[PDB]
């Protein structure tokens, strides 16, 4: 594993999580589109989400809480929006793992150029 | 083996002095049983006397209360070890917490008069 | 000891910082301090009940290990998940205490587990409620204990905890499965050991109904709280599958390891008084050493 | 808003009721374990109401009933913040104490001081 | 508690019931007024083993200072009766 | 099952 | 009074105490309380239980999962 | 009673329910039953109480205090002017403490009505609170237990000498 | 009681040592007092420092919580050595190997938590991305002042 | 063994203890003293309803008429709802 | 009440034995019902994305 | 408890005390009864060396070796009883244990609440006051004038009289009250 | 004020001119009416302090002390009744006369416009307390205890007279509000430092802290119950009213002369709480408990925070009612067993159910319960001393640890336990003693309910 490797292997080719992203985002990519937030600041502020929950995928969290409020007290029937919000949190986690593996391949590029 | 301690003592069944005993030690145990029998018969006679209406005046408990209360200063002798250890235990942490309190308050007064310490929301001091 | 020292009093130390969620978050040293100290509590009170002997003492170490695991998640900064562990933990832990008291009042205050047995053929209601309470303590799926403790183990695997805290909390929850196997093996299982006058009285509905109420709570409460409560933290479900079912893996592994350990005492062999069993049986020596060397120095300084 | 306040002080009043009975001379006349488990059962039945309306609408309340005493700038207003922690733990604690009073009415049958025992638990 | 109180004849039948289950006791020889040393001819271990039988039979602890002195079923019945404090 | 007398201090005072 | 059972119904055989007594007699001794402690292994109590029979208790009636919710 | 100039609460902006499920919500049914059982005799008891209060209705007045010359205008040695200025300063100190209580109540009510996202609409209340705590720490901080108009005047003269030295 | 049966002074002579032994109802040869260090003990007899847990439990006592007899000499540290307070009962395992075991467990666990603090055991994942210049409008700041622009891109 | 000097004392004392416990038995005349859920409905009237009347009178007319003491958290406003108080609609999500 | 037996089985009542049997039967019914309705305890999501087989062009190629 | 300890424990008393501590710390260790009976007859295969030892110095040496073996292989938590000291219910029922002098301080309303029992307690007190003046005279003539006095009290030598020192034994409260 | 002072002075012919059967009922009923007419001082509708005459003034800090004097008089005259059931009539009326005269001059000391009137009626307490202690004390050492009390307080109070006459001949009138308002700052001079020590040493002896704490346990184990309640519950804190009222002269010097008395206070309260863990005499244990609870307010008035003064005054009336209830319980146990050793009388809850409840409430107000005024005063003193220095809270934390340990040590020793059964003479609890501790505790419950009255001088 990565945790298995960075203890008692080389830490130059293996990233540390506190300096992520260490590289500027301009190298490797010609352009990057920003993650355009579907839920805006006014709808998020009026929906009153906690600052831990205000991620890049609160667009389905607001729909989850709206369907839970409009489907009270049939809380068993609000699992589809929980599945969609967990899929969007899985997409945020695959973007985080993608920037992790892009950081480790860019450090491999740094150690190949050096 | 089992090492002894002042706080975890040797039991008398594991004690080596219970296994090499002498007839003078056995006579001491017989006299200890005899004095416990005399004190138990006096206590049980005062327990089961129906003419008694008051409590049991315990002379050894009165002796222990008198020894812990009003015998210590009549049995004082001023020794240098008692004088030095009492002077340390009665003076030492006053100079120690004097140095702690004066160092912390000199630090606090210096930081207030220099402006580094800020009382942001400190209304009731 | 069932309402006080199992359910409501002991979780107040968690409840102070679950109330103090917005001050705990911006400080990072006290998160690691409470994480390490709750993890050390979880190891010590899961290794104390490995060979413990009084039944209320075993479930006391069970609630102390669960309290340390709530402090692990509180220092991991999911205090809503710590409170989910409180509100799911209280039902099965008070059920295990009430089942132990039902055995105590049916066997006339016999608290050592080495003179009680065969409870699944003597008292079937108390044994069925004991296996649903101990199984919700162990963490079989979709009980009241799974809907906290599985998400607890997912947060343990996914956040920036210590590696020794990872190893020590997974080892202590394997030991939680081992002490649950100790209660099941030495209370509900084996050929009996009670005193021969068998006076059995659980046919009172005053005894039958509240254990049914805590069993219906322990079968229907973790789902209803974890479904009715809105998403109040971030649950991440994308982990590797060797790290996703690892709570069930170490629970069945602790069950099989404690089965192969406890089945050796049925066999005719010699028992060894090793210092590991002295550490486990004699409560880790902390009351002996602290509760004699602190009052001796304190009262000796007080007198002299 | 109005029902959400008086349900939580009705929980506190119904918990204060077996202490209020036990001062008087009714304690030698009513079935106090059955009275206390009926009081904590009706307190849990009352306590399922803020559980259900917090599950519906998710409103966290700050209830300062008695302005106790004011010192300099500090006021010491007696207050009852009921939220995700307090509403859920009052419902779970009242359900488990309903279980404990119904268990203790059988388990403490040999002890003749069960009124003092249940007064201490209340 | 839910345990019934113990009669003298029930305590005598329980003590005789454990005492006839020992291997070196003839049950036709065994009466309630027979001495363990000189009337059934038992050894020093067997008296304290009868004491362990009463320990795991009646669920209470007999001290060894009484248990050395106890030597016959009639006063082991009377000692167990006077320790559990039964009126007959 | 005849009731035994419980011994108890004077609760009248 | 209480109707005590008779002592003749507690034999040694059919118990693990029989196995203990025959291994102990192969050593060359005898067990004096083997007829006394045979009530824990002889009678209704004879027959050890298994971990399906304590944890999977009621699984044959708990396998009533219904697909009829249409 | 309630006055919006000293206690400004924003009005409630609760949404319409609009339940999508066919199952009716028990909270609105139980609160209609709760209103029809409980709230109507309670408001009839309050209507009887307000009818009796309007029958035996009286008035009480807020006490007004005339301003005396303060301790900067009074003379040391003249004890009576010093006592009048000292009690004027003690009345102003009591009303300053309850003004700090008013801003503290405003801060608590704004934080509770803003909830977890409290910063964006509590910035103005926290600015008002940090202004009044800066004013109170300039006014009556470290005065001692025996706070006086003379000691507050000495603190104010110390700060104005510090500002005169800085300027 | 009188001044003779009340305690006083120190036994300097063996006849007053025997008189103090018959005062305290103890044996003459067992009468070992405290040493004359001027600490105010005096003629009080030094018993061995064993707590009341170590006495015989099954023997019926005159003072039942104290496990003492009437007229038996009460220890100077009896309030120290009462059954609520510190026991000097014999442990199953000795004190030095007990202290080595407990302090070895504490020091090994503190050093292992330092090892776990040195290697902080991270999942292969980046930081949690937060939008809108990393919530600087919602963290608490001036809205008239422009926030520092951080931009979280796609991959 | 048992000496007969202790055995005579223990026999007479055990006979006296049996006499004392049979004397501590109580006589049958000795202590002299001077529907389905109807009590549940009576408790639901006399200890649920009338303290709800008292505490509801407290909450509505001694508490909520004094300010900043029953402060609600703001209920959650979602894209698609219409607040009844000022009649405005929220714009929908993107 | 019970008539407590000596050295044998107590006469176990049908209320106690069907009460415990139906409680454990309802517990395994709840376990099998929820395990049939969602197997997310073992499943979770579809799979975790292992970073070893990520293609470099959708990862973003490092230059040269 | 009801008898008295001697001045010294004898060699047979210490050997049987080691047998009692061995056969309870076994079944503290060997939990199942098959292992308890096999290891208990192994303890009989260990007593058989101590049967005909004749020196008594070697018997006390074997006593020291077996006691050191017992303290080395003893259970850290031994088997305890509900009625034993250090146990689950050691003096648990002390709420009942209020002695018979406290019934003298009852009010006459509570004394008329129990008519026949207080008349029989008056009969027991009359038996006390008519037995004590011959009980205290019996101890001063059965007291030996020699320097050895035992702990065990003498019985009723005179016919028709009670044993000396009887009230504190006969009016203890019951150990299992309710 | 004179409607409280002068009918208390007219209680003397009520004692001396009535029948000896009826002295106790007339004096207790009319002294409860003295407390009812001494509730009239709570009419502060403004921060203007009540000055009824040029002789006497009412202060907001002095008014719970003045209701505690007028409330403590019938609580002493209840408790002296079975204490004096065997003494004759003229000694009984002399005891009632000395108690009433102590109440009169304590009312007159707490109502002081002028500090030399305060000194006259401050040293006028030293005669009747000595009359109570050294005549009606039940042990040998009451002569030594009276000499200790009298000479500790007089060797404190002589330089108080020196510094008061020096301050008066320096600046003019010793009236408290005159010398509050017209006064000036004191220069940092060594003669002013000796003036500080001279005017503070009387109150530094009267409130027991180390060096000079030792007269209190001798004059509490050799006192009767009325002398012990007065010396534990208001007459010890008469010097604390003086330590409050002196410091307004001389506030600039306290911020560097404060440190040895706070030091001696804090280490004295740790060591006296440590003393109470191993004590034989229960009255001595409550006496050294009063030494620790007085060392707290010695630190609290040696700092001049207003927060400290509120926590100080709350600790004054909480300590007075709690220590008076605890000493009354110790007198009840002394009345039952005719000794004061805690070890010899255990298990008393088995024969006294409601006296166990009053023991529980007194020692569980000594251990500072949170809605009670004990933790209210100690928490405000903790706030003020943490404002003074951030490293001081471990010392008072160690003190609160050992005060919990000695309070529940006294509960577990003398209330719970095996019930020592060698006492026939444990007669059941009197209606006098039960209503005496009820009239102790129910003012503490109502003072918990309304703490606006107890806020002291400074808010
Ligand atoms: C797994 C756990 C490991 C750790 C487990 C515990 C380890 C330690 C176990 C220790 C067990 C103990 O040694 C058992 C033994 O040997 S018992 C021998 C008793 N046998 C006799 O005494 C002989 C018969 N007696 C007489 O013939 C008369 O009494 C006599 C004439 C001698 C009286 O003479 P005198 O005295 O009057």
């Amino acid at each position: 594993a990565h945790l298995t490797r960075r203890y008692l292997w080389d830490a130059s080719v293996e990233p540390d999580p506190e300096k992520i992203p260490s590289f500027p985002p301009d190298l490797g990519f010609p352009e990057r589109k920003e993650r355009v937030m579907v839920a805006t600041q006014q709808e998020m502020m009026d929906a009153q989400l906690t600052l831990q929950q205000r991620d890049y995928c609160a667009h389905y969290l607001i729909r989850l809480l709206k369907c839970k409020r409009d489907s009270f007290p049939n809380f068993l029937a609000c699992k589809h929006e929980q599945h969609d919000w967990d899929y969007c949190e899985h997409l945020d986690y695959v973007k985080r793992m993608k920037e992790f593996e892009r950081e480790r391949r860019l450090l491999q590029r740094k150690k190949r150029r050096a | 083996k089992y090492k002894p301690a002042p706080l975890a003592t040797l039991p008398s069944t594991l004690d080596p002095a219970e296994y090499d005993v002498s007839p003078e030690t056995r006579r001491a145990q017989v006299e200890r049983l005899s004095i416990r029998a005399r004190l138990k018969r006096e206590y049980l006679l005062q327990y089961n006397d129906p003419k008694r209406v008051s409590h049991i005046e315990d002379p050894a408990l009165i002796r222990w209360t008198y020894a812990r209360s009003a015998n210590i200063y009549p049995n004082f002798r001023p020794t240098p070890k008692n004088s030095l250890l009492g002077a340390v235990a009665g003076f030492g942490p006053l100079i120690f917490w004097y140095y702690v309190f004066k160092t912390d308050r000199d630090r606090k007064e210096r930081l207030i008069q220099e402006g580094k310490l800020d009382r942001k929301f400190n209304i009731s001091y | 000891s069932a309402l006080l020292h199992s359910s409501t009093m002991v979780v107040a130390g968690i409840f102070l910082l679950v109330r103090f969620h917005p001050l705990t978050t911006n400080n990072n040293f006290i998160l690691t301090t409470m994480l390490c100290l709750g993890a050390l509590t979880t190891l010590f009170t899961a290794i104390c009940a490995l060979t413990q002997n009084d039944i209320k003492k075993i479930i006391a170490f069970s609630t102390s290990s669960q309290l340390g695991l709530m402090m692990v998640t509180l220092g991991m900064n999911q205090p809503h998940l710590a409170f989910l562990h409180i509100c799911t933990h209280a039902f099965f832990k008070a059920m295990l205490f009430m089942c132990s008291g039902s055995i105590i009042h049916s066997l006339a205050d016999e608290q050592d587990i080495r003179k009680m047995g065969n409870i699944t053929k003597i008292m079937p209601f108390t044994s069925s409620c004991l296996v649903i309470g101990s199984l919700a303590l162990t963490g079989m799926p979709f009980l009241t204990g799974f809907y906290s403790k599985d998400l607890i183990i997912e947060a343990i695997n996914t956040c920036n905890t210590n590696a020794w805290a990872l190893l020590i909390t997974l080892i202590a929850t394997s030991m939680t499965a081992m002490y649950s196997m100790r209660i099941i093996y030495f209370v509900t299982m084996t050929k009996p050991r009670f005193p021969p006058l068998i006076s059995i009285n659980e046919n009172d509905p005053d005894l039958m109904n509240p254990i049914k109420r805590l069993a219906f709570g322990s079968i229907f409460a973790g789902f209803v709280i974890s479904y009715n409560i809105p998403p109040t933290s971030i649950p991440v479900l994308t982990m590797p599958w060797f790290l996703k079912t690892t709570a069930l893996i170490i629970s069945v592994l602790g069950f099989l390891i404690a089965l192969e350990l406890n089945n050796l005492t049925m066999k005719l062999s010699m028992n060894k008084a090793n210092p590991y069993s002295s550490f486990s049986t004699l409560l880790g020596f902390f009351p002996s050493i602290i509760h004699r060397i602190t009052p001796m120095k304190s009262l000796n300084l007080s007198l002299k | 808003m109005n029902i959400f306040t008086t349900s939580i002080l009705l929980i506190f009043i119904l918990l204060l009721s077996p202490i209020l009975i036990s001062m008087s001379n009714l304690i030698k006349h009513i079935n106090f374990p059955l009275y206390t488990t009926t009081s904590i059962k009706f307190s849990f039945i009352i306590s399922l109401l803020p559980l259900l309306m917090f599950f519906h609408n998710n409103m966290e309340y700050m209830i300062t009933t008695w302005h106790w005493v004011t010192m300099n700038s500090m006021e010491l207003k007696m207050s009852f913040k009921t939220d995700f922690f307090s509403i859920l733990f009052t419902s779970v604690a009242l359900f488990v104490t309903w279980s404990i009073m119904q268990f203790s009415s059988w388990y403490m049958h040999s002890d003749p001081n069960i009124n003092r025992f249940i007064k201490y638990l209340t | 508690s839910d345990a019934p109180p113990l009669t003298l004849d029930g305590i005598k039948d329980r003590v005789l019931y454990v005492l006839k289950l020992y291997d070196k006791i003839d049950p036709e020889k065994l009466s309630v007024n027979s001495h363990f040393m000189k009337d059934l001819g038992l050894d020093s271990l067997d008296q304290v083993e009868i004491i362990m039988a009463m320990e795991d039979e009646f669920g209470f602890e007999i001290p060894d200072i009484d248990a050395e002195k106890l030597m016959c079923p009639q006063e082991i019945v009377d000692y167990i009766a006077d320790k559990k404090d039964v009126y007959e | 099952g005849k009731r035994l007398f419980v011994v108890k201090p004077s609760l009248y005072y | 009074k209480m109707e005590l059972p008779d002592y003749r119904q507690w034999k040694i055989e059919g118990t693990p105490l029989e196995t203990v007594q025959k291994k102990l007699a192969a050593r060359g001794l005898r067990d004096p309380w083997a007829r006394n402690e045979a009530w824990r292994y002889m009678g209704g109590f004879a027959g050890n239980i298994t971990f399906p029979s304590v944890i999977l208790k009621g699984f044959k009636w708990g396998f009533a999962a219904f697909v009829v919710a249409l | 009673s309630w006055d919006k100039d000293v206690y400004p609460e924003p009005p409630s902006r609760t949404p319409a329910p609009s339940p999508q499920t066919s199952l009716p919500n028990p909270i609105t049914y139980l609160t209609k039953a709760y209103d029809l059982v409980v709230d109507w005799p309670v408001t009839l008891v309050r209507e009887f109480i307000e009818r009796q209060h309007a029958k035996n209705r009286t008035y009480y007045y807020h006490r007004q205090y005339r301003r005396v010359p303060d301790i900067t205008e009074c003379k040391e040695g003249d004890v009576l002017c010093i006592y009048e200025a000292e009690m004027q300063w003690r009345r102003d100190f009591k009303v300053d403490q309850e003004i700090m209580n008013i801003i503290q109540e405003r801060l608590k009510a704004c934080q509770q009505r803003e909830g977890e996202n409290y910063q964006q609409n509590c910035a103005k209340e926290l600015e008002q609170f940090t202004k009044v705590t800066k004013a109170y720490q300039d006014r009556y901080l470290d005065l001692g237990a025996y706070y006086s108009a003379r000691k507050c005047l000495a603190k104010q003269k110390q700060r104005m000498l510090e500002e005169r030295k800085a300027a | 009681m009188t001044k003779d049966m009340l305690p006083g002074s120190y036994p300097r002579t063996p006849e007053e040592r025997a008189a103090a032994a018959k005062k305290y109802n103890m044996r003459v040869e067992d009468y070992e007092p405290y040493p004359d260090d001027g600490m105010g003990y005096g003629d009080y007899p030094m018993l061995p420092n064993r707590s009341q847990h170590e006495r015989d439990p099954w023997y019926q006592w005159d003072h039942s919580e104290l496990r003492m007899n009437w007229g038996e000499p009460i220890h100077w540290d009896l309030d120290m050595y009462i059954r609520n307070r510190v026991d000097t009962s014999p442990t199953p395992v000795s004190w030095d190997v007990m202290c080595k075991h407990l302090f070895g467990f504490v020091a090994f666990m503190v050093f292992m938590f330092w090892v776990g603090h040195v290697f902080p055991s991270y999942q292969p994942v980046g930081p949690k991305q937060y939008p809108y210049n990393n919530l600087y409008l919602e963290r608490g700041g001036d809205p008239t002042k422009e926030p520092e622009p951080v931009v979280h891109y796609d991959i | 063994g048992y000496t007969p000097d202790e055995k005579l004392r223990l026999q007479q004392l055990r006979e006296l203890r049996r006499r004392w416990l049979k004397d501590q038995e109580l006589s049958p005349r000795e202590p002299v003293l001077p529907f389905k859920a109807y009590r549940s409905s009576l408790f639901a009237v006399s200890h649920v309803l009338i303290p709800m009347w008292f505490v509801h009178y407290y909450v509505k007319y001694h508490m909520a008429t004094k300010p900043y003491t029953i402060v609600s958290s703001k209920p959650r406003i979602f894209p698609g709802d219409t607040i009844l108080e000022t009649g405005e609609v929220i714009p929908p999500m993107r | 009440h019970i008539q407590p037996r000596y050295r044998e089985f107590p006469q176990l009542t049908r209320s106690q034995v069907i009460q415990g049997e139906f409680l454990s039967s309802l517990m395994w019914f709840w376990i099998l019902w929820r395990f049939w309705h969602d197997s997310d305890a073992v499943l979770g999501h579809f799979s975790y994305p292992d970073p070893s087989q990520w293609t470099d062009e959708e990862l973003g190629i490092p230059p040269d | 408890a009801f008898c008295a300890p001697p001045a010294y424990l004898t060699h047979q008393q210490k050997v049987l005390r080691l047998y009692k501590r061995a056969l309870r710390h076994l079944e503290s260790w060997c939990i199942h009864r098959d292992k308890y009976r096999y290891f208990a007859c192994l303890m009989r295969a260990r007593f058989e060396e101590h049967k005909n030892e004749k020196d008594m110095m070697r018997a006390t040496q074997l006593l020291r070796e077996a006691e050191e073996e017992f303290w080395q292989n003893q259970h850290p938590q031994p088997y305890i009883f509900p009625d034993s000291p250090g146990g689950t219910s050691f003096e648990r029922y002390e709420c009942y244990k209020v002695p018979e002098w406290c019934l003298d301080y009852w009010h006459p309303s509570e004394k008329a609440m129990y008519p026949d029992y207080f008349s029989k307690r008056e009969q027991w007190k009359k038996l006390r006051m008519e037995s004590w003046d011959r009980e205290v005279k019996q101890l001063q003539e059965e007291t030996s004038p020699d320097g050895i006095m035992t702990e065990a009290l003498p019985p009723a030598r005179r016919e028709g009289d009670l044993p000396p020192l009887w009230w504190h034994i006969v009016t203890r409260p019951r150990e299992r009250p309710t | 004020m004179l409607k409280i002072i002068l009918p208390s002075l007219m209680l003397l012919p009520l004692t001396w001119l009535s029948s000896p059967k009826k002295t106790w009922t007339n004096v207790t009923s009319y002294s409860f009416l003295i407390s009812l007419t001494s509730l009239t001082l709570l009419w502060q509708t403004d921060e203007n302090y009540k000055n009824f005459s040029n002789m006497f003034s009412s202060d907001p800090l002095s008014t719970p002390l003045i209701i505690l004097t007028a409330w403590l008089l019938p609580l002493m005259l209840m408790a002296s009744q079975n204490h004096l059931k065997k003494d004759n009539n003229v000694l009984q009326k002399l005891y009632i006369s000395m108690l009433i005269s102590l109440q009169i001059l304590l009312i007159m000391t707490f109502s002081a416009t002028e500090l030399i009137m305060f000194y006259i009626l401050f040293e006028a307490t030293l005669i009747p307390t000595l009359i109570i202690i050294t005549r009606w004390g039940n042990q040998t050492e009451r002569l030594n205890a009276g000499i200790y009390f009298l000479f500790y307080t007089l060797i404190g109070s002589i330089p108080l007279l020196i510094a008061l006459i020096l301050i008066q001949n320096h600046v003019g009138t010793l009236n408290l509000m005159i010398l509050s308002f017209t006064t000036h700052t004191l220069d940092a001079s060594w003669s002013n430092n000796l003036l500080w020590l001279a005017c503070m040493m009387a109150f530094l002896i009267k409130m027991p802290l180390y060096g000079v704490h030792l007269w209190l346990p001798k004059a509490h184990v050799e006192a009767p119950i009325a002398g012990s309640m007065i010396l534990a519950a208001i007459l010890l804190k008469l010097g604390s009213y003086g330590m409050i009222r002196i410091s307004i002269i001389l506030d600039p010097l306290t911020k560097y002369m404060a440190y040895p008395f706070i030091l001696l206070s804090l280490w004295g309260m740790i060591m006296t709480s440590s003393i109470c863990l191993r004590q034989t005499d229960l009255k001595s244990l409550i006496a050294y408990s009063s030494v620790s609870h007085m060392a707290l307010v010695i630190a609290s008035i040696m700092i001049q925070t207003p927060w400290s003064f509120m926590g100080a005054t709350m600790l004054m009336i909480a300590h007075g009612l709690t220590s008076s209830l605890l000493f009354c319980l110790a007198n009840s146990n002394y009345e039952r067993i005719h000794s004061r050793t805690m070890i010899m009388a255990r298990g008393l809850q088995m024969v006294f159910p409601l006296m166990a409840t009053w023991w529980l409430m007194a020692s569980l107000a000594n251990l500072a319960l949170p809605p009670s005024i004990n933790l209210m005063g100690e928490l405000f003193i903790t706030m003020s001393l943490f404002s003074w220095s951030n490293f001081t809270i471990i010392l008072m934390g160690i003190n609160i640890i050992i005060t919990g340990m000695y309070s529940m040590y006294m509960i577990i020793t003398t209330q719970r336990g095996k019930l020592t059964n060698h006492m026939i003479n444990l007669q059941p609890s009197h209606t006098r003693e039960l209503t005496l501790m009820a009239l102790h505790m129910i003012p503490l419950i109502l003072l918990t309910t309304s703490p606006k009255l107890i806020t002291g001088l400074t808010m």
